């Protein structure tokens, strides 16, 4: 309940981060560790994200359109940077 | 001028002179975007090596036209500290380093029953300032903040 | 949808993993990258997880009872292992 | 006997013959819990160092009473391979290593117009088996699978 103000670019950032989160749900699921309600949260997030990626892609031009799979890779790097608190984890999460 | 790059690629500019210290850059960043100094982790781009505080930025990899990476470490985990009233009586307060001195003073006011404008807090000799976060003073679990009465 | 099947202790594993997910949402949020709906998903997951941790802790004995904060540390390690697909990651500080 | 420990901390037992190879352990694991060899990533516990294939488990500090860590990598990412028909004509197929040989044969059946029971596939001299996953055979981008006609 303490919100942090943000600019336009948070929308695309969140889709990529949350694509990263999905990739981790999925990898966790292969470990047979994800319980049944957890698996529902996985499938739910995949659906919402797929509709969000398709809504966002229409508003953006051709050279910046990204599929679920390419967005996953950006989110994973972002998550590596944060989990280690180290940009080198990392570096492309910042968009060089 | 210096480019500061955040996670997910938001960028902004910081102008540095005539000194070029890491502590100066951090204070610049706080002023530009409101992230407290104690929360800032800065690294050289693209190498990702952490900046060192006691070293001038010119002495590391950084001059004009260079880029630094900022990652914000929240440092918001609860801890408990002690505030000693004027009578010598210490009392514990649950706090977070990201809360303001003003907020801690509201807690102390409530417990001690003294209006917040009638006192100030000190830690290790120096005054705590209302608008700054507790993290700026390097408080630890059960550090003692002292309460001083105004006239 | 294809179910992956779990076994006993998926429940505890998912709480810890999802505690790790929260820690990443929170850290991401301090980068001013998490959009407003995203921050809602953060706060929503924190609440649900807090109620799930208190329900799970009652069923388990004293030596295995864990708070949100210590469960976060376990989930972070799990996330490290998954992000690199490497048990050695999130063991004792390591890199690519 | 050997303890296999998975990401969530659940454990199970594997008993190892006198070879004591990594490939042996992996085959045991596949039989116990259904995870294909090519999907298994194994490490020594608690050090987390990866097992080495060409080295016997006794030589890596694993004996009786020891624990190995398993992380499962699904390896589901698309790749393209080539299947050559009996006439010498290669044709490309999009596949995933987790798909079964039977599934790939359905694809080859559809394109080539030959019923699946009337042929079998080979790769590097050895037959592909219907129930096994493609990842079993270490197929790479544009590896050539050959199609052989039955009587």
């Amino acid at each position: 309940t303490t919100q942090i103000e943000v600019g336009p670019g948070a929308t695309n950032a969140t889709i990529n981060f949350e694509a990263g989160i999905l990739e981790c749900y999925e990898r966790f699921s292969w470990q047979r560790a994800l319980d049944y309600p957890g698996q529902d949260r996985l499938h739910r997030l995949k659906r919402k994200l797929e509709s969000r990626i398709k809504t966002h892609n229409k508003s953006e031009p051709e050279n910046k359109r990204m599929s679920l799979e390419e967005r996953k890779a950006i989110g994973v790097k972002m998550m590596k940077v944060l989990l280690f608190m180290d940009p080198s984890a990392g570096i492309e999460g910042f968009e060089p | 001028d210096l480019t500061v790059k955040m996670l997910a690629g938001n960028e902004f500019q910081v102008s540095l002179s005539s000194s070029m210290s890491v502590s100066e850059l951090k204070a610049q960043i706080t002023q530009k975007i409101g992230v407290h100094a104690f929360q800032q982790r800065l690294a050289v781009h693209p190498s990702g090596v952490a900046l060192q505080d006691r070293v001038p930025l010119a002495s590391q990899g950084l001059g004009p036209g260079s880029t630094v990476l900022l990652v914000v470490d929240k440092c918001d985990e609860p801890l408990s500290i002690l505030v000693r009233n004027n009578k010598g009586r210490s009392s514990t307060y649950e706090v977070r380093l990201t809360q303001t001195v003003a907020h801690l003073k509201q807690q102390v006011s409530g417990l001690e029953g003294v209006q917040d404008d009638l006192f100030w807090l000190t830690f290790e000799g120096k005054p705590l300032e209302d608008q700054l976060p507790l993290g700026e003073y390097g408080l630890k679990p059960l550090s003692t903040v002292f309460m001083n009465l105004r006239l």
